[PDB]
């Protein structure tokens, strides 16, 4: 049994080329066809072309046809799916599966690689402390978070009292402002009578930017 | 019960000219199929029916085992709806094709110093073959208006060719080992299955 | 060239029971020579990439647990799970293999199917933070709720805002089998010292009537 390992995450500016590749590990190579699937953010699989790396035989999807370019190098077992000019429409997941056949399902398939096109520019996020009510059932429970706004690219990733703090947290999928800019908000429930006796902080960790912010979150003075 | 004789088409000491190729019908064998992925002897190896990963938990009716030597230019042509000298006048598969296509360079094999011209090709006929078709006719092909009475000459031609089998030739002109595998399965007793 | 459609979209069915799944063809896919229709069918879990469970529309992949089951033959075909467990929670496609190109189904989302929950609506005002910078996020939560069908509705002083509102929704929580929603109101500082009263109103099946939760501008809420 052999397995496939794509190129990293990209995010590149319109108009740029790009150039993604394939790789797969492992023995009985020579009979696996590599496909290219394209999935949209939130939509579904669309299949964009497929591959022989033995003899580069190159069959596109109507969809795709001059649009993208499939290629291959079986000296070092890799296929490559490239775009001569991105555009913003081009932002999406692109998988590799590989079928033993030309006429054969997709047994393996690749980790994914995530490309964003967009002309937003690199920038870390701004975290806001979404604050407790003061008024609250005080036999129930309270609900507190952090506002993670105002970044790019994806991702982010959000802990909660350097993750000592896991249960009933709820971090949102992000959404994209009209500005480029992401947005995400993390929250979570705590008993209200913790609300003065425990400290509560959220981590923000945003890797493209190299931006580690530490939050904290109390009740507003007032 | 038995071991398959698949070792004897791929290691065959000598191999079938393009026209008049070989076919091996299998049964009552059990084939594994592993040899033949992990062998990087192989050059080509385009299954086009079945996944042969997942082939030694399934079980056939007959196995044919094709085999013969063409050149390197026409590899490409053993496929599905392939168009060529090879693939219209020597060996043409259907579309429909449930099998496999093996290839392995043989230049160092097929090839005298001065050149092997011992492998032929029919480079004339007035109809494209029919699929799995095996033509042997020395009939001397009528190319111009007036008839050949089995004498060749100026618009008669002899049907086949040699190929010129040089080991300075390009990579292009060189001999390669070819085995077609086709699995059929009717409703009868399949008698072919892997471990 | 081939077209293939699934039903239904979305398929809510609780612990253990059957799901069923539905992809109908444009052309029949059978190779004529082995009989063996080549359709497959794959699931895609959140994050993850797509795993192949049933090719050849009956044959099923090794390792696939003994309650995953194809069927059909000609342009119809089923999917059906027989004990569905909160392991499977994905979306399910269906794709043929007969002729290039290939062409996959729309996708049909499973999701557990558990008793109406009505969520706990929170509501957080900008901070002053955020206010020195020149915007304004006015947050609502709705958490822990089922079905995920749910309106949220921004009132600014009594008055409906639209337009202005992005919200967000989480997987479903594999503990609880519920969802969480968080509704995000943007507005210029401006805009925001002219008003007073902000609310969130939420309207879901789990409530028999529509539930505010409001602050005043400036005051301790
Ligand atoms: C053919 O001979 C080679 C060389 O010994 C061997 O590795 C292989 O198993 C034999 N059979 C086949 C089918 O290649």
């Amino acid at each position: 049994q052999m397995q496939l390992v794509q190129s990293g995450t990209e995010v590149k500016k319109p108009g740029e080329s790009l150039k993604i590749s394939c790789k797969g590990s492992g023995y009985g190579f020579i009979t696996y066809w590599i496909g290219w699937v394209r999935q949209m953010p939130g939509k579904g699989l669309e299949w964009m072309g497929i591959i022989y790396p033995g003899d580069s035989e190159t069959r596109y999807s109507p969809s795709f046809q001059g649009q993208v370019t499939i290629s291959a190098d079986k000296s070092i077992n890799t296929a490559y799916l490239q775009w001569s000019s991105l555009k913003a429409s081009d932002t999406a997941i692109y998988y590799c599966a590989g079928g033993s056949g030309i006429s054969t399902p997709m047994d393996v398939w690749g980790q994914g690689t995530t490309v964003t096109v967009s002309s937003a520019s690199t920038k870390g996020p701004s975290v806001f402390p979404l604050a407790p009510s003061s008024k609250s059932t005080s036999g129930g429970t309270a609900a507190l978070g952090c506002l993670v706004k105002d970044y790019f690219p994806e991702p982010v990733t959000v802990s909660w009292n350097s993750g000592a703090l896991t249960s009933g947290v709820h971090t949102f999928p992000a959404v994209l402002q009209s500005s480029g800019l992401y947005s995400l908000s993390s929250v979570v429930t705590v008993p209200s009578s913790s609300l003065g006796t425990q400290t509560y902080i959220c981590n923000v960790n945003h890797k493209p930017s190299n931006t580690k912010v530490d939050k904290k979150v109390e009740p507003k003075s007032c | 019960t038995n071991l398959c004789p698949f070792g004897e088409v791929f290691n065959a000491t000598r191999f079938a000219s393009v026209y008049a190729w070989n076919r091996k019908r299998i049964s009552n064998c059990v084939a594994d199929y592993s040899v033949l992925y992990n062998s990087a002897s192989f050059s080509t190896f385009k299954c086009y029916g079945v996944s042969p990963t997942k082939l030694n938990d399934l079980c056939f009716t007959n196995v044919y085992a094709d085999s013969f030597v063409i050149r390197g230019d026409e590899v490409r042509q053993i496929a599905p709806g392939q168009t060529g000298k090879i693939a219209d006048y020597n060996y043409k598969l259907p579309d429909d094709f449930t099998g496999c296509v093996i290839a392995w360079n043989s230049n160092n094999l097929d090839s005298k110093v001065g050149g092997n011209y011992n492998y032929l090709y029919r480079l004339f006929r007035k109809s494209n073959l029919k699929p799995f078709e095996r033509d042997i006719s020395t009939e001397i092909y009528q190319a111009g208006s007036t008839p050949c009475n089995g004498v060749e000459g100026f618009n008669c031609y002899f049907p086949l060719q040699s190929y010129g089998f040089q080991p300075t030739n390009g990579v292009g002109y060189q001999p390669y080992r070819v085995v077609v595998l086709s699995f059929e399965l009717l409703h009868a007793p399949a008698t072919v299955c892997g471990p | 060239d081939i077209q293939l459609t699934q039903s239904p979209d979305s398929l809510a069915v609780s612990l253990g029971e059957r799901a069923t799944i539905n992809c109908k063809s444009s052309q029949s896919v059978l190779y004529s020579s082995i009989n063996k229709n080549y359709l497959a069918w794959y699931q895609q879990k959140p994050g993850q990439p797509p795993k192949l469970l049933i090719y050849w529309a009956s044959t099923r992949e090794s390792g696939v647990p003994d309650r995953f089951s194809g069927s059909g033959s000609g342009t119809d075909f089923t999917l059906t799970i027989s004990s569905l467990q909160a392991e499977d929670v994905a979306v399910y496609y269906c794709q043929q293999y007969y002729s290039t190109p290939y062409t996959f189904g729309q996708g049909t989302k499973v999701e557990i199917k558990r008793t109406v929950a009505a969520p706990s609506v929170f509501i957080f005002p900008p901070s002053d933070e955020q206010l020195k910078s020149g915007t304004a996020s006015v947050v609502c939560l709705l958490n822990n709720f089922y079905p995920r069908e749910a309106k949220v509705q921004w009132k600014v002083d009594n008055a409906l805002q639209s337009g202005n509102s992005q919200e967000s929704v989480t997987e479903q929580d594999s503990k609880d089998s519920t969802y969480s929603l968080s509704s995000t109101l943007t507005l210029s500082k401006a805009d925001y010292e002219k008003h007073k009263v902000y609310a969130c109103e939420v309207t879901h099946q789990g409530l028999s009537s529509p539930v505010t939760k409001s602050f005043n501008r400036g005051e301790c809420s």
